[PDB]
């Protein structure tokens, strides 16, 4: 057979730190994008998209080194590589308890009209979060000892820093290792192979590899921010209730249910507010555009990420498509309620009758109305006829409005790494993508970007009191991001460097190239 | 030796075997005979083989040569393909034969003619390659394949014809070696290394104290015993030959694929259409050679075993006569209609005829008024790779791929074995149901010990004597195997007239080709066989001679031609070896001399049966995607989704409001199971009790009622999609089980596929 | 070549069948007219190497065939004189040139998402088939072209009792049929 000095088998169990989704081929009925399962149905993990993504998270920490990745990988052309030398197994998802898949809505809005784009309606189907499975590798070593490169890559899993399936970007894909063991076999020799048949293995001390190296952590900016909803806040549940018409949305967050606003919603306006800056500063106008138009636009397509969309330049094909650098993750509430409180909410039919009940129980006040209604607050509302006044027939309807809701810190992950590669390495032409973040997020902390339902309608505005960017591994002179920012207007990051970034931003105003051409 | 299997159980979706995909699949598994997913014996030799080398390279101490690689050769053979230069020992066969690895038999019975069951036991997995800057799909790098589901048990059956000599000891350590590397393997078939192929791979009888005992033992354990030939014995003693010749039909029935090499060139072995009679020579030494001096036979020519040919009216396929001619636009024996026997009709006006060049017609009577039946043999290739060991994959140095054609299993031949009464006479005297030894289950051809070469040898009764007919005016000779002639020079070059020559001395008549001009006297092809000898370890001498279906006619210019001695050539055949088949002739033909060109042609599984929950995983499949074509197709008509939900178009309107319809298909998402339609039912008494609401729905064919049906009578979906569900059900109480189970989402794909269907013919009627 | 060459001379009896639907009119005996035709494959490797099994893989249900592909490439003026003239038509080699360059015409006015949606459906009954292209036919106006029903809602069109399609086989050519003119 193949030489092997030594098997190792590396397991433990990876949690889904945010919700996931690995797709099949597409739709089940439920949702535009369908989860994928394996022969059982079950839900699970493809050793393929997991060998991927460990393999692709490696050919960013050796730089894209093609001899040491195919080295652990495999190759199929050179004379002396062929299969891999580590095994990725199928990994079935345990879903806590047995929560369903929940079904995530999804919409494109126009950037003119500032409404649901047509045709850009969709949903996906995803693994909820805390759910586990099985980190299943397997290493034939035919060195001594266990290499670096592998031991990084286990110590990005415990970190979790790889992300997993789609939409990592727009809120999805975050795992973390837990409890990782590694068994060693010496199938090179009699007592391990016998062991390989018999004995388990010999259990190796992590923390004995892991006290050996530094993890080698890529360049990130990792932007966290503090919001507190001035007016009501909350993403629309996806179909009206009968007590409460619109109703938030809410995910399952291990054995409970939290209010969520989804990472595709604080993607979307920070984009939008991201792109109408661009148009601004161009007087670029977007109402004769297609929705698919609308966003291609510069610095976003780079920062917020562009459709794939293979195109003959001349002669030469190019791939438009790049994922986002900037990656947002889904926010969730201080406020939990056990799955069945909160389905006492969504089945009351009486707004006094059994609604009120649901909602003392759901707030944690269940004596004390008054307290449950500064949590979550029933508003009914009408349109009123306008020649006879009184209320238009059919035209009342109520909202659940959280407007006590607390919310947990918006996390938004900047992967430097990957700008720098979209511009070629050159860190000078960072400096442009940075300044526009940074004036997205003056007007986030200036009440500019509202964000969820209704934010025309009394609804979506919010109060953001700390900034804190905390990048590691930055290039130098980005270093002075690393900032708590508590002014709306960025006047706690230094001068010298908010005119530094202003000169290259002014700089590309004055010619705004497609900076990641060459 | 009978008995040992090994069990394969698939813990994840596997995928095996094949270079080729379907309409949607760019890769798709191998399929056995039953067209159901198998291991192939050749892969299940090569994994298990890959993980023994694994444990004796272990016990090596990372020798890539040594002891127990010895033992690996003893136990799978030596690879002669691998090695170079002058390696001086004949190569060792394997001790281990082992099968391909099918499903359960019940299982696979429970499949036979529901194609689209068959299709549901494999599922296309997505695979996409992203580019590593832009996190983006690579360009041409989709993919679509086909996997197995797993849960999947399959068993080989597997024989270890361990020598006669070894010792205990020895046993011992082939157990431990087999019992080893089978439980080293984990992984099989395609995409191992990324989830694919996961399995326990169990042995019978090899418990892990077969491996215990290997541990303990394996520092005492010596070189494997040195191979040899079983070589024939001959005792000399058999009586001379007396008539009559008995003659003991033998049918073949192919159990699984056999090769059995017409051409062997380069990574690819051809297979001949019938059973050569030398390949049942072994099975004769074994049933028989305990009666008589089998070998003595041989040499004496008291023996014959023709070529087993396909079973066509009962009898023994005969190779179709090279006379006959079809017309070459509209005509032949594929065709039935417009064959023309050359020997005795003259070519058609206009029409240009094409020579028959093979398969095997059937009997034909001097009478017959129908051309006769003609069998054809069904052949599949086979495609196989060699694995280089040290990168895991094939390469150039190994040979990368070969293949093999086959005879598929399923297919029925008959041979003949042909003894004089004083041979049977010994055979009877010292057992009178001698017959009955002659069922047997043997491995034949190439390959023979793997995946391929498994047929059952069935005897029927003493067959007839041939009868042919002794006329004085012309003698025809048909050719049913291939004649070897010697020419004058011992060398094979002989020609028509060493035939004629041959003939004429041995039925002491003279013969003339007949000169009548329309007619063809003469329909010869030459044949040249290469054969190996197992017995030399050399390739036999090459046989030159003339094809089976070679027929030639003869005037009989003087003497007159005895049909005892055409009867006797009838069955002890001409020229050289006809022991093996060679030489089979046949006399004055009806076929011959007939004239043809105005003739044409003429269960469900057990409810406790182990594999019922692996069959309900292929039944929610088959069932699943069966809802979700019919629900498409109901959907594509506006009457259909009218008489389902009511919904309906009045011109540019839909009733109710495409909103309307929102709200109750958001509804629908909620229901789960029939312990939610309580949900659904909560929204429709709602929206009925507000006046506005229900409004709303007027217009609409009782909408409002039809939904309520919908959610709240369970057969009704199975009505509205009147999918008949035979097909797609192997477990009994399949049907009443799954309906209960997949109701819920049968509602829901209804719905939203009329919902999805309304709104496309609504655009159509909105959007002008 | 060798593989490769053994399906030529496999297809090359497949384009040499005009031979007998192309014929002289009022012939005795049936003469061939002189046709002009076109097979061809495009291997992959994944469709099976023997032309019998290659097309038995894209006849998917028994009344269903997925490929047109005996092209006649004779002009119809030259053919027009000849019994099986019609049959010629549906076979003539310019109805798969056209669809190829639908297909390649131009973002596309045929999505390629879409286009994919069509292939996979081919592969159901004509029913599913035909309600897969009900769903699509018209935002893609470009698909009224690509129909063959003579009503502009299937993609098959009824052939000696085949439903055959050219879709499938404009797809395999979509990029097979450049030239330097």
């Amino acid at each position: 057979a193949r030489k092997v000095t030594t098997r190792w088998k590396i397991t433990g169990t990876l949690i889904a730190e945010t919700p996931l989704h690995i797709g099949g081929v597409g739709g089940d009925a439920d949702t535009d994008l369908a989860l994928a399962v394996n022969g059982a149905g079950e839900y699970y993990v493809p050793g393929t998209s997991l060998a991927g993504a460990l393999r692709g998270w490696m050919t960013q920490l050796l730089n894209n080194d093609e001899s040491q990745i195919k080295d652990l990988w495999g190759d199929h052309l050179d004379a002396k590589r062929g299969a891999s030398f580590v095994i990725v197994d199928d990994a079935v998802i345990h879903i806590p308890n047995n929560a369903d898949v929940e079904i995530r809505e999804g919409v494109g809005i126009d950037r003119h009209f500032g409404t649901a784009a047509n045709g850009f309606k969709y949903s996906r189907a995803v693994i909820p979060k805390g759910s586990k499975f099985k980190l299943p590798l397997t290493f034939d070593s035919q060195d001594d000892g266990l290499p670096n490169a592998l031991i990084q890559l286990l110590c990005a899993l415990e970190a979790g820093d790889i992300r997993l399936g789609a939409a990592k970007t727009r809120g999805l894909g975050r795992i973390k290792l837990d409890d990782l063991k590694l068994k060693s076999f010496a199938l090179d020799k009699p007592e391990g192979i016998f062991s390989a048949l018999l004995d388990q293995g010999k259990k190796l001390d992590w923390n004995q590899l892991k006290a050996n190296v530094t993890y080698q952590s890529p360049p990130y900016l990792g932007i966290s921010i503090t919001w507190n909803p001035k007016d009501p806040v909350m993403v629309k549940a996806e179909g009206d209730g009968l007590a409460i018409d619109i109703l938030p949305l809410v995910s399952q967050v291990g054995s409970d249910v939290r209010f969520v606003i989804p990472g595709s919603s604080i993607k979307g306006i920070l984009r939008t507010q991201a792109e109408r800056i661009i148009r601004t500063i161009c007087q670029s106008n977007g109402s004769e555009k297609n929705f698919l138009e609308q966003l291609r636009i510069n610095l976003v397509n780079e920062l917020f990420g562009s459709a794939s969309l293979s195109q003959k330049q001349n002669g030469k094909d190019i791939d438009l498509g790049k994922i986002g650098a900037l990656a947002v993750n889904d926010c969730f509430s201080s406020l939990s309620m056990t799955p069945d409180q909160w389905k006492a909410v969504e089945n009351a039919t009486e707004m006094t009758g059994n609604l009120q009940p649901a909602l003392k129980q759901a707030t944690g006040y269940p004596n004390n109305i008054s307290q449950a209604y500064k949590v979550l607050q029933p508003a009914m509302h009408v349109a009123v006829d306008r020649w006879t006044g009184g209320a238009a027939e059919g035209m009342l309807y109520s909202v659940l409005e959280p407007i006590g809701v607390t919310w947990e810190p918006i996390q938004v992950h900047l992967d430097i790494a990957r700008l720098k590669n979209y511009y070629h390495g050159k860190e000078e032409k960072l400096k442009p993508a940075i300044a526009l973040l940074l004036l997205v997020l003056r007007d986030l902390a200036n009440k500019k970007i509202p964000v969820g339902y209704g934010t025309n309608r009394g609804m979506g505005t919010i109060t953001v009191s700390q900034i804190t960017l905390n990048g590691k591994a930055l290039p130098t002179e980005l270093e002075p991001l690393n900032k708590t920012m508590t002014c709306p207007n960025l006047t706690d990051l230094d001068e010298a460097f908010r005119q530094d970034l202003s000169t290259a931003w002014k700089e590309w105003i004055a010619d705004p190239i497609d900076l990641c051409q060459q | 030796m009978r008995g040992i299997e090994i069990t394969i159980t698939m813990q994840s979706d596997w995928h095996v075997g094949t270079g080729m995909g379907r309409g949607e699949l760019d890769s798709v598994v191998q399929r056995d005979g039953d067209n159901l997913p198998y291991i192939p014996g050749k892969t299940l030799t090569g994994i298990l083989r890959d993980s023994c080398e694994q444990v004796a390279l272990g016990l090596d101490n990372g020798q890539t040569r040594g002891l127990w690689h010895g033992w690996i050769n003893f136990i799978f053979g030596d690879q002669p393909a691998l090695a170079q230069g002058a390696i001086e020992p004949e190569p060792r066969p394997a001790l281990i034969a082992i099968g391909s690895a099918h499903l359960d038999p019940k299982l696979k019975a429970a499949f036979q003619g529901k194609k689209q069951l068959q299709e549901a036991i494999a599922f296309m997995k997505p695979g996409v390659a992203i580019d590593a800057i832009t996190g983006t799909a690579k360009k041409d790098f989709l993919r679509f394949e086909e996997v197995v589901r797993l849960g999947a048990k399959l068993t080989a059956e597997v024989e270890l014809n361990l020598p006669d000599n070894l010792s205990e000891t020895n046993k011992k350590v082939i157990a431990g070696i087999l019992a080893s590397g089978a439980k080293l393997t984990e992984r099989l078939g395609g995409k191992r290394r990324r989830g694919n192929g996961r399995c326990e791979l169990k042995f019978s009888g090899y418990s892990d104290q077969q491996i215990q005992w290997l541990k303990d033992n394996y520092q005492s354990v010596d070189q494997p015993p040195k191979y040899q030939q079983n070589k024939l014995q001959s005792a000399g003693d058999n009586p001379e030959q007396q008539p009559p010749w008995h003659i003991i039909p033998l049918t073949i029935k192919t159990l699984s694929p056999v090769v059995l090499p017409a051409r062997t060139v380069g990574n690819v072995v051809e297979c001949l259409d019938y059973i050569p009679g030398r390949y049942l020579l072994g099975y004769i030494h074994k049933t028989l050679g305990e009666y008589f001096d089998v070998s003595q036979a041989i040499a004496a020519g008291d023996l014959i075993i023709t070529n087993a040919t396909i079973k066509i009216d009962g009898k023994a396929g005969r190779a179709t006569p090279f006379c006959l001619f079809g017309e070459k636009l509209d005509g032949g024996l594929g065709k039935g209609k417009g064959v023309y026997n050359r020997f005795q009709e003259s070519e058609p006006d206009g029409i240009q005829l094409k020579g028959e060049r093979g398969g095997y017609v059937g009997q034909f009577e001097q009478e017959q008024r129908n051309l006769p039946n003609t069998g054809k043999i069904n052949s599949e290739l086979f495609t196989h790779n060699t694995i280089q060991d040290d990168v895991q994959r094939p390469t150039s140095d190994v040979g990368g791929v070969y293949s093999y054609e086959a005879i598929i299993a399923g297919q029925t031949f008959v041979a003949e074995l042909r003894l004089p009464d004083s041979l049977v006479k010994q055979i009877t005297s010292k057992n009178k149901n001698w017959q009955a030894q002659l069922k047997a289950t043997i491995r034949i051809g190439q390959s023979k010990k793997d995946q391929y070469g498994k047929i059952e040898v069935t005897s029927g009764n003493s067959a007839d004597l041939p009868k042919p007919t002794g006329n004085n005016k012309t003698l025809s000779i048909w050719f049913l195997s291939d004649i070897l002639l010697r020419g004058d020079r011992l060398n094979f070059n002989a020609t028509p007239d060493d035939l004629k020559k041959y003939l004429e001395n041995a039925l002491d008549i003279k013969l003339k080709e007949r000169s009548d001009n329309d007619l063809i006297c003469i329909a010869l092809r030459s044949q040249r066989t290469e054969s190996w000898q197992v017995r030399w370890g050399l390739p036999r001498p090459s046989l030159v001679g003339w094809q089976a279906g070679s027929c030639l006619i003869y005037d009989i210019e003087s003497g007159t031609v005895n049909a005892e001695k055409l009867q006797e050539l009838m069955i002890t055949g001409i020229g050289d070896r006809c022991t093996e088949g060679y030489g089979q002739i046949g006399f004055n033909d009806p076929l011959l001399s007939a004239s043809l060109g105005k003739l044409t042609a003429k269960n469900p599984l057990p409810t406790n049966h182990p594999t019922q929950d692996y069959a309900r995983l292929i039944e929610k499949a088959a069932w699943r995607e069966a809802i979700q074509n019919k629900a498409l197709a109901l959907a594509s008509s506006r009457a259909k989704r009218e008489e389902i939900l009511g919904i309906k178009i009045m011109g540019k309107d839909s009733q109710p409001t495409m909103t309307q319809l929102g709200g109750f298909r958001s509804v629908l998402k909620r229901l789960h199971s029939r312990n939610n339609r309580d949900i659904v039912t909560g929204y429709l008494t709602a929206l009925e009790q507000v006046s506005n609401r229900k409004e709303k729905w007027s217009n609409t064919s009782q909408g409002l009622t039809k939904i309520r049906n919908l959610v709240t009578q369970e057969n009704l979906i199975w009505n509205h999609l009147d999918i008949d569900f035979s097909p797609l059900t192997i477990t009994q109480n399949g049907v009443n089980q799954l309906k209960s189970e997949l109701w819920a989402e049968a509602v829901r794909t209804l719905v939203d596929a009329i919902i999805r269907g309304h709104k496309r013919d609504l655009e159509k009627a909105q959007e002008n | 070549f060798s593989v490769a060459y053994t399906l030529a001379e496999r297809l090359i009896k497949s384009a040499k069948e005009v031979k007998q639907k192309v014929t002289v009119t009022n012939s005795s005996p049936i003469t061939p007219f002189p046709c002009s035709a076109i097979d061809f494959h495009i291997l992959y490797d994944s469709s099976g190497i023997d032309f019998d099994r290659i097309r038995e893989k894209l006849r998917p249900e028994d009344n269903t065939e997925l490929y047109n592909r005996p092209y006649v490439v004779t002009a119809a003026e030259n053919l027009s004189q000849a019994q099986g003239y019609e049959w010629s038509q549906a076979h003539s080699l310019q109805t798969l040139a056209d669809r190829v360059s639908y297909l390649r015409s131009e973002k596309s006015a045929l999505p390629s998402s879409q286009s994919h949606a069509l292939r996979t459906a081919l592969y159901l009954e004509k029913n599913e088939a035909d309600a897969q292209y009900s769903l699509i036919s018209q935002r893609y106006k470009i698909l009224k072209n690509f129909a063959e029903d003579g009503e502009n809602k299937s993609l098959f069109h009824l052939e000696n009792g085949k439903y055959v399609t050219r879709f499938l086989d404009a797809l395999d050519a979509k990029d097979f049929f450049a030239n330097a003119n």
